[PDB]
């Protein structure tokens, strides 16, 4: 009880597969535009790579490692090792090993900075380690 | 080509001798227009039983269209080529 | 030595290009579903935008700035300035400038909180700055 | 003033819709490869799901919740609740509630660790809480 | 089929009696080759006014091609099936 069209014009493919309520309307227009539309869902599976590139602006998907990268900036959602980079400030996120590397750190709050533990705490330093009230 | 003689066509038949009949010409059709030939220009076959497949080139005053349609009981296939619009492929119901 | 099909039915396009081992099977079914499949990889490049939208749920890609946004929530993977927002808690990640803004901060651990530096450290405060043992 | 091709060969669809400057070139080759190209932009909208899967390596998009997941590793860009997991180290990011859970924390710097507030600060502990100069 | 007699064809006409004329054969064409039949093998119709739609199967020494073309004033439709390359669909200008 549906209807189906498949065109070709000066502008490009205007392809739809439509029931009254639903449909799936894809184009390839000549203006450098690609569009796809649906009324429930889009799925797309592969086996090695799902890569999108606009002048070193990636989203890649391997079996294990998700890179979300541009120049100087790359979240690496690797297996068990989240790496979040701006040179030079790493934040490793592991099972039991969080580093927050940097050169400088500034931290603000307004109500609490609750810093608890279940074993010892060591704050090693140099020239100053100050406080106020 | 291979277009066998369907039923319900009307046919010239000589009787060339005692017990020799033959078939010469055909006097019938199944596809014409019924309009004044300033609005339609039909050029087409028909196909099979029910006559439901038209290889038509129906230039009207509007446009030059090519067509390969199918009329079945709610399966309505087509194929269209215009000059204003171009290559189509459709399924309807 | 391969085989190729291109359909149209009441349901929609069922398009595949198959060798014996491999293939590329795309649909556009009438049930609001779009699927694509392959046996090695999918790539897709452009020049300005790669945008996916379901009721303000974006993943956009410009030349420089990756937005991963819904309402009230937006990782901005900009060039050299990672911004991670929930109002009101920014985490800028720069070359040498990490802020962890918030209203409140709570921090837990179980073995160590090693806080080191290579220059001075300043912990400014108000009414309390407490400890235990 | 453009040109349009739609093929089928042993290798597969080689589909393009080209002006002189621009175009949209899609393939489905038989080597397990799917590619799409354009000269301005690609957009794709839906209503429920945009899911890509290579052996539990997801990028899904619902109305609200963006999952960026593999095994043991899942950024959940939920609405108002950013959750970044490696078991066991959560970083909730809320409106006014940042936790940095772990087992262990190590933190390095080189110039400053500026830790300020606008109300009280509590650093509860056990056996050690040390310093240096 | 339905191919009516166009203008500018030349036609055998008997005069079977006083005021009975009829039409028997056709003496004209509109589609041949002009080459030595070792380089071209044209098999085709022509269609409508302007003769701008060719259902041609032009096996040259190169290859066996099938075609459904359209020549209009800068709308240049086609349909091609080779053996080396296969199913094409084009729009040009």
């Amino acid at each position: 009880k549906a209807d189906h069209i498949f065109n070709l014009e000066e502008q490009g493919l205007l392809i739809d597969i439509k029931d009254d309520s639903k449909g799936c309307t894809t184009k390839l227009e000549s203006s450098g535009k690609i569009t796809h539309n649906a009324t429930e869902s889009i799925e797309s599976s592969a086996d090695k790579q799902i890569i999108e590139n606009v002048k070193d602006s990636k989203i890649s998907i391997t079996e294990k490692e998700i890179l979300l990268a541009t120049k100087k900036s790359s979240i690496m959602l690797s297996e068990d090792k989240i790496v979040i980079k701006i040179g030079n400030s790493l934040i490793i996120l592991d099972d039991s090993n969080i580093s927050l590397e940097s050169a400088t750190i500034n931290i603000k709050s307004s109500a609490n900075i609750n810093i608890q533990a279940s074993q010892n705490i060591d704050i090693k330093s140099l020239n100053n380690s100050i406080k106020a009230d | 080509q291979f277009i066998p003689l369907r039923n319900d066509d009307i046919i010239l038949i000589e009787i060339q001798s005692f017990t020799k009949g033959e078939i010469i010409e055909l006097i019938s059709n199944s596809a014409i227009s019924t309009k004044k030939a300033q609005q339609q220009l039909l050029q087409r076959q028909l196909l099979g039983s029910k006559e439901n497949c038209e290889m038509a080139y129906t230039q009207t005053s509007d446009s030059e269209t090519f067509s390969l349609t199918q009329v079945n009981e709610d399966c309505e296939n087509s194929f269209l080529i215009n000059d204003k619009k171009g290559i189509f492929l459709r399924y309807k119901s």
